[PDB]
């Protein structure tokens, strides 16, 4: 019984997963008390890829709760759906490192790190075959970003055959909701390019454009940004709960994606997005959820996929579709836009496709894009990191509680190296 | 708007103008532990359990 | 409780499989309409023989 | 008594299985449930279904099948789906972690888990069986099971079972179309196996059955139901010859010597040409002389490869129903003097006519027209190292820079692995090309 | 929305025929050594003698 | 005439005892209170259960059983339970205090202060007995009540019945799971004198039934219930031919005769095929060849040895049901021809068949299935050596340190008789040795 | 009919069996009035276990409460399910035990001696089996200690074969609650070595971790540290007075778990513990029972078990449950703990299975383990001992009374004897 267990660092990363388990709990047919409201077999016959059995036919999470101070955790659980968690996976301190990296790693937040790897190996203690781990966090804090990486770091050396992966929210082109996420995401990528198995990097600035462009939704709050993101978290993990013609779980998905080990960072995007008055005038059929999932402006992050090479391009599909339209419109988007492929890689898209859409949709689709175009992200974050640091600003915080300048130089020099080796990879020719 | 959908949820707290928290989680001496179930949510509504 | 049965409101279900959708157990009826069996040849309406099934 | 083993692995094998023996349950008159009324039996049938089924003594018909899939998904939908009492449990086997598109994780690890479980079921269907003729192996080169677990499976099966003829029924990646990325990996890795640890090796493309979807059968949005089901019926034209009479009924080993001329060249194309919706059946005669020219026209072919820029070697004609052989005679005497097909010089006579006195069964809610007369063509050409150099170059494109090949490694499989499969692929392309010239 | 189109679809409603449309029953097959099993008929006779 | 009184000494006997005749009580029709249901039959004669069951006036079938326990606890549960009207009360005899898994308390002290009540009554059962075939004896080598009670009741009873037979169904510790602590102490006081006191001793282990309930039955988690009950279908099919007409017969003293070479190897294995489950065992046709292949499957073994580390003595195979004495020998011809079961040299015909008509009995609200036949396996194996060699190396391992040596020789028992349980446990290590060679 | 008399000896005593008495009552469904208030009859048919049959059908605790002052056991007749105690089993003294030894065992505790031996001797003489005495005490008292030990040498020498088990409430790792603790505890393991057949051991610190770091309760008060042992008490004669698939009384666990007469102290455990609002989110199965009990926090006597090694572990399970995970989950432990078990005795786990459960538990367990951890206990308390010796302090309250110096030399050097014993059957190889 393949199967997942979750992790939310940080606060972004929290109420991203307060949101995560109530979209998969309303699949799933999970009532806010625990138990099983359903309506069909197919909705309990995988529900051991989330949860577990407690009591009296009551469904836990396999979550584990993340933070350096119970602010955010406090509000979810007085939310909705915050009574299902287990009070044992609240791992918290006393501390609040905040917007601290070297705080959420070397000092505070490092002796956490034991308790929520204790309870971590129980709730893997309690999986058959445990398929695999999944990280939510932001890389614009301490609390989601160190420790967060901190979690990846020890996960993979305990168990160095799974499928790590991780979603994190990526700093923003503008504005900046945090002043040191150079620093943050400049140490948070060092580690992730080494531990994890891909990331699915989500922006902020692409979330609120989604927003207003595609779903009008004038005062967009973040619950629906979280939505989104959960949405595609659904939509990823959907063919290892639901049948389909072909399914395809999260190692399908990382071999039929990133070829060279160190290229695993994913521009997200998902179908359909219909505005809130053009519901009569859209058509929902195979080829507008195409054309919605390849359109430039829908990806959820704010690197442009027509600025690079698409190395490869995963299309999760759910519903009742034909698969001859279904590969005829993946081989179509390649052979109408081949300038935005790689040619040395023939049929540069992986199709899944799944048979149970979600509730209150005939069709769906998911985009998980890995093209040569985050490097402007990794560029700006690189350009970022640099100003600060050529005048050493705010890096006594680091220095103070242990940091050196070695670390920051390796971790700016393998990004750099990340960055020269996509565009390598762009700039290769067929022969 | 029935079913969930990304997009198909409102804003809740329009109107409201208490939003009071509570400390459901704290260390007693130096385990922690979760201090709530009787404390109510946010802006003093009960909860479920 | 209804037996599935091709009903355009069962189309609309999302949550039978197309698998079980398209290879149902066949009734009664639909065995006995054209999908039986019978079909007129040379072979049987000469009457040859009627070994291994014919 | 003829007994043949279905083998159907990965998830294109079981969905194959499932459509098929929908098929010959149909066929039969097998119940679901497993019991023969009398109705649904072909008359003077009796014991007709003893090359697919086996009597419990009862009443039961268990199929004689293994459906394998590393993933628990599809199976236990078979498991759950309207066939449930119909297999015994232990011919539906499960791992717990799929191959994930992966010839390693497929034939070194995962799938070097449930091989033996496997054999043994394989062992029991066999010994159960008198006069065994053969397995049909259904899988797809798109990789994982359908490649490295199937690899394996075939292997041991070629070592174990010897004498017994082995079947493939491969699904093949598209010129265009794919549905994964690693196919053209999973695709050159498993060519030893087709190539040496196979009798036959009959291969579909499904961009061609999604072609000849369209144009005969009307159907604008055709999928894996219906492109199954045209495989099932091609495998039960291919099979009645075993199971119902007919004049020169042909009996696997008997197409296979008048079909591979050399033990490298066995790699035919099978042509089921009565194709056509009902609508545009009722517009037709549907004679011995159409079906026929419909199975040399090079657009009603499961492999995207026309034969005109190659040359005939051996044709099989597997006839079903009211086809008297003064037809057959004189559709091949057509096709014999027709311009476009042209047969090799080392084979005056290369035509292996069959008739069987059984018209085919169809299923309900099917896409076929219910015709009286079938053609099965299996035919030997010059023309499948099309398909062989598509796959040549789009592996090589990759290997060129070594993309996605970690994968692979990181779970046995030493680099020369893909340089030992190229080069036997160089080679029975060049067997190829050197027979039609 | 007419009032046309909305008289259906509170008598149709998609969402509500979600998992309502289930699979026919299965009947079952016993053998009959096992439908007959321990069914023995009982009878008393006469057999005279000379 | 043939009857065969039974002990059932211990918890384990107890209850298996109980689930055995459950099983007694379903087969030849015995309602529980003890009468015959007089408004429908079981089918049958008048003597089929005049082996277990001895008639009154009347009309009311009391068994032929002692269950006799040091504990009150589960003998009082069986004069609770439903079958509270069936048993004789002075068969449901019982001490006051538990011999306490000690061999000393069993055999010494406590065990002593019954044995002659338990002699009584085995005598009151054996004056309305006419035809005495032997004893049968239902306990476990766990200690105390089954392994010294049993112990002192095995030399008097040989003492008082000096040519009767006198059958043990034994439960041996498994290599690795075990209870009590002091096991191996127990089991080799037990065997000390069961090797001087038994003519043939049934070995079923529960780590086998264990393994044989997680794979073939589909229960990976069960209880004593389900093992109680196969080894309620092991004894019956053992003594199936003392109630049920067949075309071969093995009486009691056949079974010694034709099992046991010479009188120091009587330590027979246990195997029942098929152990199949109501969801599988109507697809298969369960015939004489698959039920006989397989009792020789190393997994399928009740108890935890390998017949493949050693060499087959002599075989006693029972079927029942649908079986013809044609197919056993065809069975027989294909095993004696594998060169992996391996048998002694000076045994050419190591084979003795009992052939029943009765099919076996299958319990309601039960695990197992009706099947139309059956087969038990009894073979002495010098592969059973290895559980004797590692009970001496558990026992040389606690008997070095002397360690809970103090609670045997403080209450009536001499500090040798340990050793003299070794060194005879090691002659028989010698004598496998010597008869193996 | 296998039956026990129950004593209790002190304060601490008194007011640990005051709980072990109303929960075995519960159990056997006795109301408080003395009447049986049941719903099965498996409650009333091993009842003469524990209690005798008055007239009138009310059913008498077979107990005997003593103390040298009448305040506790006024306090126990005051508690609930008190009354149902026979106030002829009541015996008081005039004067105060004062928390030493010798005032309890060579002055006024040796004058009522007489009337505990009196009625001992009456309420054994009313029996049929009479399966052995229990005594329920603390070490670090006057009556507690030395009456105690008293009434346990008299016991013995008129019974010497009956099953004699002590639940010993034995000083504390860090804190005093008591000055002349180590002299006291030294005073009675004497007796205790020389005359107990076996001895629960029962640290309050360990009580309290056990209550706090798992069971929460915030204050967690004497009523809950109280039932934790109550637990334990009930379940070790569980199998006595149920019935069970496995059965095991007080000589089967004594035989299977002491190697040697003079190993027989025990640490216990019970391990259905979770946190009130954690009870409705775990699935409570018998490898979850079998991780509680095996855990270095789950013990009630200090004295982490990985310092030493496991000579025998006793498992007492109460529940409908599955034997094939009963020993596999026994194996598996010794399996991957194997460095923790002694190489010279093969499979060190008596198990047991007694089908019903306490009332309000699907399942439960209880953990008897004969450790060679208490070295570190017996070995703190020697060296208290030796530190308030050497100086001879509050020597001249034990001397006044009849001793002499000579007795304590003696008993230390006993407990150094036990020490060495425990440390050689430690650290011995197999070979
Ligand atoms: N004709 C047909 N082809 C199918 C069907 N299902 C899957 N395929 C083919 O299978 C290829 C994908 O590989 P799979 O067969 O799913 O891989 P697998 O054998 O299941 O092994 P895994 O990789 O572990 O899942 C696709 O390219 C399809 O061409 C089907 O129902 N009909
Ligand atoms: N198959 C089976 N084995 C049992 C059963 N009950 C006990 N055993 C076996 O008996 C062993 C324990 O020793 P027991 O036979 O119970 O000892 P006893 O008969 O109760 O005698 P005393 O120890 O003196 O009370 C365990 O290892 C079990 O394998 C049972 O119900 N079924
Ligand atoms: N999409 C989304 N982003 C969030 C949310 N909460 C915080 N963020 C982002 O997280 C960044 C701040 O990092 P933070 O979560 O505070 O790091 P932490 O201190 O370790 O928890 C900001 O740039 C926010 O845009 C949320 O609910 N949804
Ligand atoms: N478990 C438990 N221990 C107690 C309780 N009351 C006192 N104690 C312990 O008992 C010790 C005192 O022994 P005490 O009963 O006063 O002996 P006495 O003076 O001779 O009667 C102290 O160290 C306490 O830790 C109680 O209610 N429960
Ligand atoms: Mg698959
Ligand atoms: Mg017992």
């Amino acid at each position: 019984m393949r199967e997942i267990v979750h992790m939310q660092a940080g606060q972004c990363g929290n109420q991203i997963g307060a949101k995560f388990w109530e979209v998969i709990s309303d699949e799933h047919g999970i009532d806010p008390t625990g138990t099983y409201h359903g309506d069909s077999d197919l909705q309990l016959e995988r529900i051991n890829v989330y949860y577990n059995e407690a009591t009296g036919g009551k469904y836990v999470p396999r979550a584990v709760l993340v933070d350096l101070e119970p602010g955010t955790m406090d509000s979810v659980r007085s939310g909705p759906f915050g009574q299902i968690f287990r009070p044992d996976n609240f791992v918290f301190g006393q501390s609040g490192a905040g917007n601290n990296w070297a705080k959420g790693h070397y000092t505070e937040g490092a002796e956490l790190v034991d308790s929520v790897l204790d309870v971590v190996r129980k709730e893997a203690e309690s999986c058959d075959c445990l398929q695999g781990f999944q990280l939510t966090h932001s890389l614009g804090g301490g609390t989601g970003s160190g420790m967060g990486t901190l979690l990846i770091s020890k996960i993979r050396e305990e168990y160095p055959d799974r499928i790590m992966n991780t979603f994190s929210v990526v700093p923003s082109p503008k504005v900046s909701d945090t002043v040191v996420e150079p620093y943050n995401a400049t140490l948070s990528v060092h580690q992730l390019v080494e531990n994890t198995d891909e990331t699915y990097c989500i922006d902020n600035e692409a979330l609120y454009d989604i927003c207003f462009r595609t779903l009008k939704l004038t005062t967009p709050t973040y619950g629906d940004l979280n939505h989104l993101v959960s949405a595609t978290m659904s939509g990823v993990t959907t063919c290892l709960r639901f049948p389909g013609q072909l399914n395809a779980d999260l190692r399908k998905l990382a071999v039929n994606m990133v070829p060279f080990p160190r290229l695993h960072f994913f521009m997200p995007g998902f179908a359909p997005l219909t505005s809130r008055g053009s519901q009569q005038y859209r058509a929902l059929t195979v080829p507008e959820l195409t054309q919605q999932m390849f359109d430039a402006k829908n990806m959820m992050a704010a690197c442009d996929p027509r600025h690079g090479r698409y190395l490869t391009v995963a299309a999760i599909f759910r519903g009742r579709m034909s698969m001859k339209e279904v590969d005829e419109q993946m081989l179509n988007v390649q052979n109408k836009n081949s300038s935005y492929f790689v040619e040395w890689i023939p049929n540069n898209v992986k199709t899944a496709v799944c048979d149970i859409p979600p509730r209150g949709l005939k069709m769906s689709a998911t985009f998980i894009g890995n093209s040569t175009a985050i490097q402007e992200l990794f560029k700006r974050i690189s350009e970022q990191f640099t100003a600060m640091f050529r005048r050493k600003a705010f890096l006594h915080w680091y220095t103070g509680e242990g940091m050196d300048e070695m670390e920051f130089t390796e971790a700016e020099s393998n990004m750099n190296d990340l960055v020269s080796e996509y565009q390598q990879y762009q700039d290769a020719t067929a022969e | 708007s029935l079913p969930f959908l990304p997009g198909n949820s409102f804003n809740p707290r329009l109107g409201r103008d208490k939003f009071h928290k509570s400390q459901h989680f704290d260390y007693s001496n130096e385990v922690p532990m979760l201090v709530g179930g009787h404390k109510p949510g946010i802006g003093g509504d009960k909860l479920l359990g | 409780t209804l037996v599935r049965d091709d009903g355009a409101l069962q189309l609309l279900d999302i949550y039978v499989p197309t698998s079980h959708h398209v290879h149902k157990r066949f009734t009664r009826h639909e065995l006995d309409d054209y999908p039986k069996k019978d079909a007129a040849t040379y072979w049987r309406c000469e009457d040859y023989t009627q070994a291994w099934g014919h | 008594m003829r007994e043949c083993i279905s083998i159907h692995v990965g998830q294109a094998g079981v969905q194959i299985g499932n459509a098929c023996w929908e098929l010959y349950c149909l066929e039969h008159g097998i119940q679901p449930d497993g019991q023969m009324p009398s109705d649904k039996t072909i008359g003077g049938g009796d014991d007709s279904f003893n090359t697919f089924f086996s009597e419990t003594g009862a009443g039961k018909h268990v199929p004689r099948a293994v459906f394998v899939d590393l993933e628990p998904t599809v199976v236990d939908e078979v498991r759950t789906g309207t066939y449930r009492q119909l297999f015994h449990p232990e011919q539906l086997i499960t791992g717990k972690e799929d191959a994930a598109n992966n010839y390693a994780r497929g034939h070194y690890t995962i799938g070097k888990e449930i091989v033996d479980l496997v054999l043994d079921r394989i062992r029991k269907l066999a010994d159960q069986c008198t006069g065994l003729q053969g397995f049909l192996i259904f899988h797809s080169f798109g990789g994982g099971t359908g490649s490295g677990f199937a690899s394996l499976l075939m292997e041991r099966l070629s070592v174990d079972y010897g004498k017994k003829s082995k079947l493939e029924f491969a699904i093949y990646p598209a010129p265009q179309i794919s549905t994964a990325v690693v196919e053209p990996y999973n695709t050159i890795l498993t060519t030893h196996t087709t190539l040496e640890h196979s009798d036959c090796a009959f291969m579909v493309d499904n961009e061609a059955i999604y072609d000849i979807c369209r144009r005969n059968l009307d159907i604008e949005r055709p999928t894996y139901t219906n492109l199954n089901r045209l495989i099932a019926q091609i495998v039960s034209s291919i099979t009645a010859s075993l199971r119902f009479d007919g004049a020169l009924n042909v009996d696997l080993t008997e197409f296979q010597t008048n079909l591979v001329p050399y033990p490298r060249i066995h790699f035919p194309l099978a042509t089921y040409a009565p194709v056509i919706s009902a609508e545009k059946a009722y517009h037709e005669q549907l004679s011995v002389a159409e079906i026929t020219n419909a199975c040399f026209e090079p657009a009603n072919q499961m492999v995207k490869c026309d034969p005109r820029h190659g040359k005939y070697m051996a044709c099989c004609m597997l006839y079903r129903g009211d086809v008297v052989p003064k037809d057959v005679n004189a559709a091949i005497a057509t096709i014999k003097t027709k311009r476009t097909i042209q047969f090799v010089d080392w084979c005056p006579t290369g035509f292996k006519v069959g008739i069987n006195y059984q018209p085919p069964t169809v299923v309900p809610g099917g896409d076929l027209a219910k015709v009286q007369r079938a053609v099965c063509m299996l035919s030997n050409t010059t023309a499948i190292a099309e398909a062989w150099a598509r796959l040549d170059h789009k592996f090589d494109l990759m290997y060129a820079k070594r993309a996605f090949v970690h994968w692979y490694v990181g779970e046995g499989m030493e680099e020369g692995e893909f340089s030992e499969a190229r080069e036997d692929l160089a080679a029975l392309e060049k067997d190829y090309e050197e027979v039609g010239v | 929305l007419t009032l046309s189109e909305l008289d259906e679809l509170n008598n149709k409603r998609p969402t509500l025929t979600y998992g309502q449309a289930k699979q026919a029953p299965p009947e079952d097959f016993i053998p009959a050594h096992v439908a007959f099993d321990k069914k023995v008929l009982k009878f008393n006779g006469f057999y005279k003698q000379t």
